[PDB]
């Protein structure tokens, strides 16, 4: 019924500023005070500050005082952060959360990913990963996609739109070089491939790209 | 500012089992002590309050203590569905400090991974480069170690390794390997070799095939 729903991934060059956003839903705005948290890799929670948008008074770490803004507009039910003057130290996901009353964070948005970097975007390649001519055998298939070569963060893999989720393995993005790559594996019956259409979708927010890969028999 | 230390940053534990998860306050901070579980999909939700108290949808399973100083999240008997990172959060006033996280892994009986091998796709290769990928299936415990051999000889350059997250259901590991080459350098040899070396068993699991497709 609460909900906090957060803007979408930014990629951001160092020395500009980012604004990103919260809209609230199912609750009056205006009278709990919403507070915004980062989270760096291996590197904890941390309280960035908060804001009562019913007189827009707001409380600040001192470490964020003219780093981080925060706004909020009623007629819109939203909260916003602008983070000034980035540096690779503001990469991170940001979270917007209500407190109160009577009870801490009870209510959280789903994060707002930041990536500080010169680098531009840049779409992944997606390759099938399909089993050897001379592979034998079974009454399972293993087939995959190998997603590669992308910036920045973060790539979504499903498969045949969603419809397949059992036996599917996405190991977690690596970096290397200033590019992401990673890989989903999904395990289905013998008999499901290739008799059907087995599709995995990449999608890549930050170059807004949604990609197919079809997974079919090598050439004999 | 008041710093929060939990305990350890992970933790494993077999289901059923009784599991604690601590944080240390560098002030009294009286009963004003949150916990917080974190999932892979990075959603967070609150799970106890002011110390001791549970929130919504809070299995009677959790139980929290604190002294002022010490802080505990107890789950009494550990379930499949308990995996995640979970963090302490002070909330004494300006500015709320967190804990650093406790991961929480279900300790499993112990599981070989199943391998698969997969040459370069033909589209791939037909824009210049190659990737072999070894992909080592619902094994446990996570470590676990992949060596390649082309035509006989170990790589370890261009070899990428990353793993799942534990299995929300079954509390397994996958993992691939990704042997990155040119199809130059690709074709220029015929033997592409991944082993698998685990806990299960002395000897490596081995998948092979060679570029002459025989
Ligand atoms: C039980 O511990 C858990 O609760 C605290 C959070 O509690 C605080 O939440 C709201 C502030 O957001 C605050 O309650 C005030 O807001 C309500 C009005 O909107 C009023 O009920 C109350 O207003 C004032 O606050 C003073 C309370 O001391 C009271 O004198 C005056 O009415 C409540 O303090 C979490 O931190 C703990 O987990």
């Amino acid at each position: 019924e609460v909900q906090l729903q957060q803007s979408g991934t930014v990629l951001a060059r160092p020395g500009t500023s980012v604004k990103m956003s919260c809209k609230a839903s199912g609750y009056s705005f205006t009278n709990y005070w919403m507070h915004w948290v980062k989270q760096r890799p291996g590197q904890g929670l941390e309280w960035i500050g908060s804001i009562y948008p019913g007189n827009s008074d707001t409380n600040y770490k001192q470490k964020f005082k003219g780093k981080a803004k925060l706004t909020a507009v009623t007629s819109a039910s939203t909260a916003y952060m602008e983070v000034n003057s980035l540096t690779n130290e503001d990469s991170a996901v940001y979270y917007c959360t209500r407190f109160g009353n009577y009870v801490p964070f009870a209510y959280w948005g789903q994060g707002t990913l930041v990536t500080v970097s010169a680098a531009t975007t840049t779409a992944p390649s997606v390759y099938p990963l399909v089993p050897g001519c001379s592979d034998t055998s079974g009454s399972s298939v293993t087939l995959g996609c190998l997603v590669k070569g992308y910036f920045p963060e973060p790539v979504t893999v499903k498969w045949n739109y969603g419809a397949l989720s059992s036996g599917v393995r996405t190991v977690s993005s690596v970096l290397q070089s200033g590019f992401y790559s990673l890989s989903s594996l999904v395990t289905v019956p013998s008999s499901t491939w290739p008799s059907q259409t087995v599709i995995c979708n990449v999608a890549h927010p930050a170059s807004k790209t949604e990609l197919i890969k079809r997974i079919e028999p090598r050439i004999p | 500012d008041i710093q929060m230390t939990q305990t350890t940053s992970s933790l494993s534990a077999s289901l059923g089992d009784r599991v604690t998860i601590g944080c240390r306050a560098s002030q009294d901070i009286g009963s004003y002590l949150n916990w917080y579980q974190q999932k892979p999909d990075g959603a967070v939700r609150l799970l106890i309050y002011y110390t001791s108290r549970l929130h919504s949808g809070v299995p009677s399973r959790f139980s929290g203590s604190g002294s002022g100083t010490h802080f505990s999240l107890t789950i009494s008997n550990l379930e499949q569905e308990d995996i995640g990172t979970y963090f302490c959060h002070q909330d004494t006033k300006p500015p709320y400090t967190f804990g650093s996280g406790t991961k929480l892994e279900i300790k499993r009986a112990d599981a070989a991974p199943t391998v698969s091998i997969f040459p370069p796709s033909s589209e791939q290769l037909t824009s210049g480069g190659a990737s072999v990928v070894c992909f080592l299936n619902n094994f446990y415990p996570k470590d676990i170690n992949v060596k390649w051999k082309i035509d006989g000889s170990e790589r370890q350059n261009g070899v990428l390794n990353s793993w799942t997250d534990q299995d929300s259901k079954d509390s397994t590991y996958s993992m691939s390997s990704t042997l990155t080459l040119t199809k130059d350098e690709y074709e220029r040899h015929n033997s592409y070799t991944c082993e698998a070396t685990h806990k299960t068993s002395t000897s490596p699991i081995v998948k092979s095939f060679n570029r002459n497709e025989c």
